[PDB]
């Protein structure tokens, strides 16, 4: 299955953002669980445009305060 | 109190995997938003991207490239 | 000059977000900076409406792989 870029919003088909590393080149990637189960790997960019709100919950939930 | 988003390390094959490399390979420049540039990717997502960015995605080095020198009009 | 809150989208008005707090209660605050110099304090909640790239710019500025 790929991922659905005809659609304009991904958020109501994404369950989660899994993890966000970062690859050598410094350059970001999310790996998103999709409410269909499927998986699949994005770079950041991607994300931000198709369901960034679902990147913000994840972020928000690994704030930490000094 | 500063704040900060802490994520733990995870092998990258744990990603990868599951990551189609084409996605954003860059096809054009489409316009200039400040210091940054609005690229088309392959997938058919459009995005702003960083100048000193651009060479972290496939073409986007090449494609800056010729963008610079047609902005300097040496083309 | 207050914020234009009936405007759906602020990214192209503003800056950047310069911090988050927490205040005591748990509530999430951001700081952002206009593009026209002046500051504002909004709850997190109205930031990811208006301006969520805003707040993914910041956040990734500073993420921490441990």
């Amino acid at each position: 299955m790929k991922p659905p870029f005809q659609k304009k919003s991904w958020e109501d088909l994404v369950d989660c953002v899994k993890t966000v590393q970062q690859l050598d080149n410094g350059k970001l990637i999310a790996k998103i669980k999709w409410k269909n189960g499927y998986v699949s790997t994005h770079d950041n960019i991607i994300i931000h445009q198709k369901c960034p709100l679902k990147i913000i919950e994840y972020y928000e939930a690994h704030i930490k305060f000094t | 109190s500063l704040c900060k988003i802490v994520v733990r390390r995870e092998p990258l094959d744990v990603l990868l995997p599951y990551y189609d490399a084409s996605e954003t390979t860059v096809q054009k420049i489409l316009h200039e938003n400040d210091s940054t540039l609005s690229v088309k990717f392959l997938a058919g997502v459009e995005a702003l991207i960083k100048k000193d960015e651009l060479d972290k995605y496939k073409n986007g080095k090449a494609c800056l490239r010729v963008w610079l020198k047609h902005k300097s009009g040496k083309r």
